[PDB]
């Protein structure tokens, strides 16, 4: 190979090993904010349907 | 041949052959048998080697590296600047390196030439070669196996903040 050829290779791996490294960082941090917080599209616990509730008039009115 | 400057040599000086005894040396008949036995068949197959060499010339070339941003003016952990920053940082401490050689060279040189006055003789190779020996050793020494231009600028650093010191404290 040429030097120029290997030189400018080694920049092309060093760009997508850098992207990749700083991807897993923020991917980390990522999982950790949503795991504290909960409010993103990860660690969504299940909780009950709504949609479950019979909303009609009961056989009581206290209710 | 090489360049005269970066290798130099003081004039020769031969004396003149003044014979005192009526002895021939057998010196100059061997010195004349070398011309005719040995010198002129070597001149004659280099003269031919040479000849064919001149039927067919081409060339090379001296590489020339650009100059590119070096390691104080990369950003942090920003591997593209930094990894050229390092390559051009390696290239000038093997030249560097090549540098020390030369010096080295031309002190061996001057003691083998001067001969039994080579102390006296031979002070402003010695004088070059201490410089030289100074600048590499405060810019590359102690830097270890796994060396970068990040390590040597520390080294600079750590030099320089010593030198501001000793500077601060004697005014």
């Amino acid at each position: 190979d040429a030097p120029e050829k290997n030189y400018e290779r080694t920049m092309a791996i060093l760009q997508i090993e850098s992207e990749k490294a700083e991807l897993r960082l923020k991917e980390l941090e990522v999982r950790r904010l949503m795991r504290a917080k909960g409010d993103g599209p990860w660690f969504q616990y299940p909780t009950i349907d709504k949609a479950l509730i019979d909303h009609s008039p009961k056989a009581t009115p206290d209710n | 041949s090489w360049d005269k400057d970066v290798y130099p040599e003081p004039p020769r000086r031969t004396p003149a052959p003044s014979p005192q005894t009526s002895l021939p040396n057998p010196i100059t008949y061997l010195t004349k048998a070398f011309d005719l036995l040995v010198d002129r068949p070597v001149t004659l197959v280099r003269e031919f080697i040479e000849r064919q060499h001149a039927k067919n010339k081409y060339y090379y070339y001296h590489r020339e590296f650009r100059r590119v941003p070096d390691i104080t003016e990369c950003h942090e952990k920003d591997v593209l600047c930094m990894f050229e920053a390092e390559m051009q940082w390696k290239r000038d401490y093997k030249v560097d390196q090549e540098i020390v050689n030369i010096i080295q060279e031309r002190l061996k040189a001057c003691q083998q030439r001067e001969g039994e006055s080579h102390r006296q003789n031979c002070a402003k190779e010695l004088q070059q070669f201490t410089q030289v020996v100074k600048a590499y050793q405060d810019r590359y020494h102690d830097l270890g196996a796994h060396y970068s231009a990040r390590k040597c600028l520390a080294k600079q650093k750590q030099r320089m903040l010593a030198e501001r010191k000793a500077t601060k404290e004697a005014a």
